RNA sequence: GGAUUUUUGGAGCAGGGAGAUGGAAUAGGAGCUUGCUCCGUCCACUCCACGCAUCGACCUGGUAUUGCAGUACCUCCAGGAACGGUGC
């Protein structure tokens, strides 16, 4: 089936996430394009890779076998998900 | 009253120093201008005083706290069971008292 | 600050409160084993109680020493007396009664009307030091003990019965050394066993019992505690005997036994305490110890079923006579069908009689009254929730029109020849203008 | 099963992250649903400034840690 | 202007960060009231100013009326309501007294949002008979006492003040 | 009106405005401080305002504590050990209190990672060298009442109280 | 039994595959158990190399992390329900 | 046959399971599924070089587990 | 339904050298206590390649802004480094 955290982060495309992936790599920008296969391709993200100096770049794409965490939207507190 | 009990337990105080029935801290301030109706014997104060009296006595009494320390209190649960349990026996000596009261009674 | 009068005027009421409680707790019962352990534990406390203050008041004469010229003299008093009154005719007009001047320390040091809790003796308890299978002193604390003693030994062949055969001897043949890691994993469990023991007997002078038992190993089992007839002494941590008593005291003072080993007498002391504090709980628990076998056997013996139970801790109408109804008459009556009542708590009635006695059935009555909307006519047969508070404001809004509101028709003009409604005429006809 | 969104990453120049700390500047062209690559100029540059291009390479996903885009598309 | 939930509050140090600047407004609007958000950002269109949401409009104006010229942060801060509502607050003597000197012009919209500024009042009684003049009672004599304290001289249409005044018996 | 666990349990726990897990007591007159433990070290901010508090003292052990509000209070003198129950916290929102003496706040230097305190409208704030004994026995603190401490206060405040 | 629906909607504190942890009021679920955090705060370690130095745990606000099966471990429960 | 209902055939029995990070927990787990779901209840835990932290209730993870310890009295015939 | 994107895992490993520098109140073995000598776990300072470079806050001064907004982090110089972690 299809998982709610999934459903979560689909209701956080498009706008901005602040992901976390294996290598502390932490990517704070928005989060366009993603599947349930946690291959999400992003833009307009600042990629620090936890060394300290994040970039802002565009296009990126990460994925979700190194990820190892993920910021999305306070305001899905009211998504359909918990209620 | 806040006020009233502090003044009773102060005559308390006056009467543990008292030396006799008649010379002590009460006698003359009973007269002295001042308002004192506590030391009337029918009005329910009295008995109040006379509690307080009661407690004053048995703290400045010589084991009260005046000279000496009792430690079979303050560290002994072989004590506190002794009086324990022998408060336990007053309370079922006077049950059974009461029981035979209220038998006679009947 | 009155040291000689108040203080022993607070302690000794604190103290009658105290043993007042005491007392009534242990000339009344506690039927539960668990009310029994929380209320030993709670007559220690008490106990406690009692000797904090009569320590706080044993120690109080730094102050009665010199008091006791002070309060010793008949020429003064009225003059101080009069002073402490000026003190005193200050505002008392806060008037109101509060007795919490001499009763508070019978709800501090009393009993409450669920389980015995006082004021502070709300969280008193053995909660959080009674085990499961131990049932607040019906089993004990040994199965992490025995998983120890496999991670230690390294073989099968050690079961329950050769675990208690092993550790129910005091001085008995250690089967595991006592030269090894073993002497302190047998620390380990005997310290387990004497939290137990500390644990079940808070009525027992601890102090006095502690410094006997530590007077007893420094005295007793360092001066020939086992008697005998080389063959005369032997050492219980020491692994070494002595011609005599007299070989055993010129070998005590001796140089290998001082520091000259690993096991000697200064490094190898708290292993010898640890090993004396087991045994002497066994051979003190041979009754627990043993209760505690038989346990072990029982519940290792008996049938699944009781095991985990015990470690876990037609339908016809009835007629006029009593009696079943016949099913063509149920059939007929058409009882077999389900009414859900959501009002009435998600009730369910049998037959569309009851059903519809049901609206003016009492259950209901009060749904509707929990609701906020009278158990009217308008909404019998309405059942879901929603329904019935929507109708409810058509309902409200239906009433609303045709009732007559002066307030808010009734036209009124002014001396101004402009209209207002009666409300306003009013409001402003007082507020000075109209 | 799920192929991936890359169809528009597709013919795009971008710069990848794979593991072992690896930098891969390279053409997408086309994939598989596992998103198992082959990019054409693959430039894998080394951690220091040294690189190289070696043309044809069947990536993993499984080292591959991100990918970036560097034009719109 | 009027009650709002988030109190603005501008020229304050830009030498402070904007994390130790909304740790201090939050705790010296802790002391006003119930700090439920803060806004503030560093970028230049709100840069050196902040704006935190009171869960009270009363502890809002308090916070404004106590703090006028607060120093705060090497130079004192000007505190007052903030223009219009906030993102958190959006997603969230007598009974009666006569206003004098009113606009003939003003919006029944705004003379209750004035009203209602003090604790939800009764009602606003514009006469349409003699002009310019209202008659307002209140669901609380506090909040009646408050908003008539506040509404003698209230600017409203500032070409006049209106006056709220005990209304007589 | 005691101070117990149900306004504790009542209470609101959240991610407030500055990012701190902070517990709230809104409308609480609490004049007696304790038994906080099971606040359950899930916060770090302890908010009590509208609290009819005599004394800064009474607090249990938490190895988190953030920030401290004492705001709106009635203190009259304030308890020594709270450096072992507070051992990294930073902020005490204490104004409105009846602070007065130099020593009221001696107890203010066992506070190892204090950066921020608000003491204002209190009879100690008006008092001349006030913010020198603030910056010396609060060494730590690098700003206190919304200004930050500076090098020539802090040889002023070391020179002074000697 | 899909048991973590009995113990959610109420605070626990999770850890990460690399010894973190990640404390919040667990939202919903999925099968492979990925968690969502709602508020979420990263009580990390801090490196400290030193014995004279001493050893802290800092957490950031992540507010709704959607942690990975690869991040879900052991996960004790530490909070009111809010 | 896979060890699936050898670990799922587990219910509140003191037990002591070792999780792949460094860790162990013993105690009563709650209950197992299928794919080496099970979660602890009243759990005592030793972590990598730590303390004996305890688990109200704490969800371990199936292959971040590195091994199982079952009953010494328990049939491994009864229970496989 | 353990073979690349979530739970039958690619995890685990140890912290650069050296000097007639110090410490193990309570814990080391040997020379069959103490006195002295050796050796296999750190820290504190001092030497080298202050482990380096990067950057994110951070402490101090000076330095600009007066600016109505739903937020990765926002003026700039300089440092001394109290921190996070990256490439070797």
């Amino acid at each position: 089936s299809i998982g709610v955290p999934i459903k979560v982060l689909h209701e956080a495309e498009g706008h901005i996430v602040t992901c976390e992936t294996n290598t502390g790599e932490v990517y704070r920008g928005k989060l366009i394009e993603a599947e349930d296969n946690m291959n999400c391709q992003m833009s307009n993200i600042t990629v620090t890779y936890r060394d300290g100096r994040v970039a802002q770049l565009e296009q990126v794409y990460i994925r979700g076998s190194k990820i190892r965490f993920l910021i999305l939207p306070d305001m899905l507190k009211n998504a359909p998900m918990l209620k | 009253s806040a006020f009233d009990l502090d003044v009773v337990k102060l005559t308390a105080q006056f009467v543990a120093r008292n030396g006799r029935q008649f010379l002590t801290q009460l006698m003359q301030k009973e007269q002295r201008n001042y308002q004192f109706d506590f030391l009337r014997p029918q009005h329910s104060l009295f008995n109040y005083f006379t509690k307080l009296v009661e407690q004053y006595t048995k703290i400045l009494i010589p084991p009260k706290g005046l000279f000496s320390k009792l430690k079979k209190e303050a560290e002994n649960p072989r004590e506190v069971l002794d009086q324990v349990c022998y408060r336990v026996e007053w309370a079922k000596f006077q049950e059974r008292e009461r029981k035979k009261e209220e038998e006679e009674k009947e | 600050m009155e040291t000689i009068l108040e203080q022993q005027r607070r302690y000794h009421e604190e103290k009658e409160r105290l043993m007042d409680v005491m007392a009534k707790e242990m000339l009344t019962k506690k039927s539960t084993l668990r009310d029994q352990i929380n209320s030993d534990h709670r007559t220690r406390a008490m106990q406690d109680r009692y000797m904090e203050v009569s320590g706080n008041l044993r120690d109080l004469y730094d102050d009665k020493d010199g008091l006791r010229k002070e309060e010793l003299n008949a020429i003064s008093g009225p003059n101080e007396f009069a002073e402490f009154y000026n003190r005193l005719k200050q505002i008392k007009e806060f008037h109101r009664k509060h007795p919490n001047e001499i009763c508070v320390p019978m709800s501090v040091e009393f009993e409450e009307l669920l389980k015995a809790r006082e004021n502070p003796s709300e969280e008193a308890q053995n909660l959080v030091e009674f085990t499961d299978e131990e049932g607040y002193g019906r089993y004990l604390d040994l199965h992490d003990c025995y998983l120890k003693y496999i991670n230690l030994k390294a073989s099968e062949k050690l079961d329950y019965i050769t675990y208690l055969s092993i550790f129910d001897q005091l001085f008995d043949i250690p089967k595991e050394r006592k030269n090894a890691e073993y002497k302190r994993y047998l620390e380990m469990l005997l310290e387990y066993l004497q939290d137990y023991t500390d644990r079940v007997k808070p009525l027992q002078d601890q102090n006095e019992l502690f410094g006997k038992i530590q007077a007893e190993f420094e005295k007793k089992w360092e001066n020939g505690t086992f008697p005998g007839w080389e063959e005369r002494a032997q050492r219980l941590f020491s692994t070494k005997g002595k011609s005599l008593e007299s070989l055993d005291t010129s070998l005590f003072a001796k140089n290998p036994k001082s520091k000259g080993t690993k096991r000697d007498t200064e490094r190898n002391k708290d292993i010898a305490f640890l090993e004396a504090q087991i045994y002497e709980y066994v051979e003190i628990l041979g009754e627990q110890r043993h209760l505690t076998h038989e346990n072990v056997q029982r519940k290792q013996a008996r049938t699944g079923e009781e095991r985990e139970e015990e470690e876990e801790e037609k339908n016809l109408p009835l007629g006029w006579d009593g009696k079943p109804i016949p099913y063509w008459l149920y059939k007929l009556h058409g009882l077999n069908i389900n009414y859900n009542c959501e009002i009435c708590g998600n009730y369910t009635y049998r037959g569309p009689k009851a059903f519809q006695r049901h609206f003016a059935e009492w259950r209901h009555a009060h749904g509707m009254r929990c609701l906020g909307i009278p158990n009217t006519a308008h909404f019998a047969n309405v059942t879901q929730i929603e329904d019935a508070v929507s109708l409810w404001a058509k309902l409200k809004l239906q009433k609303a029109s045709e009732r007559w509101q002066p307030d808010t028709e009734e036209e009124y003009e002014d001396s101004s020849g402009n209209v207002v409604n009666k409300k306003t005429y009013e409001d402003l006809k007082r507020q000075g203008l109209l | 099963a799920h192929p991936p969104e890359l169809k528009k990453f597709m013919d795009k120049k971008l710069s990848l992250k794979l593991n072992g700390g690896r930098h891969v500047q390279g053409i997408l062209r086309g994939f598989d649903p596992f998103m198992n690559l082959v990019i054409d100029e693959c430039v894998e540059m080394a951690t220091s400034g040294q690189q190289n291009n070696i043309g044809m390479v069947v990536i993993r996903g499984n080292s591959i840690i991100m990918l970036e885009a560097l034009e719109r598309v | 202007i009027r009650p709002n939930h988030t109190i603005y509050i501008n020229n304050m140090n830009d030498k402070i960060k904007k994390e130790e600047l909304k740790r201090s407004l939050y705790a010296l609007f802790s002391q006003f009231g119930h700090v439920v958000d803060i806004v503030a950002l560093k970028t230049m269109k709100m840069r050196g100013q902040a704006f935190v949401i009171f869960k009270e409009l009363g502890s809002s104006t308090n916070a404004l009326r106590q703090l006028q010229g607060f120093p705060f942060y090497g130079k004192p801060m000007r505190i007052q309501y903030a223009k219009t509502d906030s993102d958190i607050i959006s997603k969230m003597p007598n009974y009666i007294l006569f206003l004098n000197n009113l606009p003939e012009e003003t919006n029944e919209m705004m003379l209750s949002m004035l009203f209602n500024q003090f604790p939800g009042f009764k009602e606003v009684r514009l006469v349409p008979g003699r002009h310019d003049i209202a008659f307002v009672e209140f669901e609380n004599d506090g909040q009646a006492g408050a908003a008539r304290d506040a509404l003698q001289g209230f600017k409203i249409t500032p070409s006049h003040a209106m006056k709220i005044t005990y209304a007589k018996k | 009106v005691k101070l117990t666990a149900e306004l504790i349990e009542q209470a609101a726990q959240y991610t407030n405005a500055v990012r701190d897990r902070e517990l709230d007591l809104r409308g609480y007159k609490i004049p007696v401080i304790e038994n906080l433990g099971a606040t359950l070290d899930q916060f770090d901010a302890i908010d009590f305002s509208d609290n009819e508090i005599r004394k800064l003292d009474g607090f249990p052990l938490l190895r988190r504590l953030k920030t401290l509000l004492v705001n709106n209070n009635r203190i009259c003198r304030i308890g020594e050990g709270l450096d072992q129950a507070l051992p990294c916290l930073t902020e005490l929102i204490l104004t409105n209190n009846s602070l007065v003496e130099l020593g009221d706040l001696d107890p203010l230097a066992s506070l190892k990672s204090l950066t921020y305190l608000s003491i204002l409208r209190n009879p100690v704030t008006n008092k001349k060298h006030y913010r020198l004994y603030v910056i010396y026995k609060v060494p730590q603190v690098r700003v206190l009442d919304f200004q930050k401490v500076k090098l020539k206060e802090r040889q002023e405040a070391e020179k002074m109280f000697k | 039994s899909s048991k973590m629906l009995q113990h959610i909607d109420y605070r626990m504190r999770c850890i990460l595959q690399d010894g973190r942890i990640f404390i919040g009021t667990f939202k919903a679920f999925d099968k492979h158990m990925n968690l969502i955090l709602c508020d979420c705060d990263e009580f990390r370690k801090i490196k400290p190399k030193n014995s004279k130095q001493a050893e802290r745990e800092e957490k950031r606000v992540l507010g709704l992390v959607l942690l990975r099966g690869e991040n879900l471990v052991s996960m004790t429960v530490e909070g009111p329900p809010p | 046959m896979k060890l699936v209902r050898f670990l799922m055939k587990l219910s509140h029995e003191t037990v002591t399971i070792e999780l792949k990070n460094g860790t162990q927990v013993h105690g009563t787990i709650t209950g197992v599924d299928v794919s080496m779901n099970t979660h602890l209840k009243a759990v005592k835990m030793t972590l990598k070089n730590r303390e004996p932290v305890q688990l109200e209730t704490l969800s371990i993870r199936g292959n971040n587990i590195r091994y199982f310890i079952l009953p010494d009295s328990l049939p491994l015939d009864t229970l496989l």
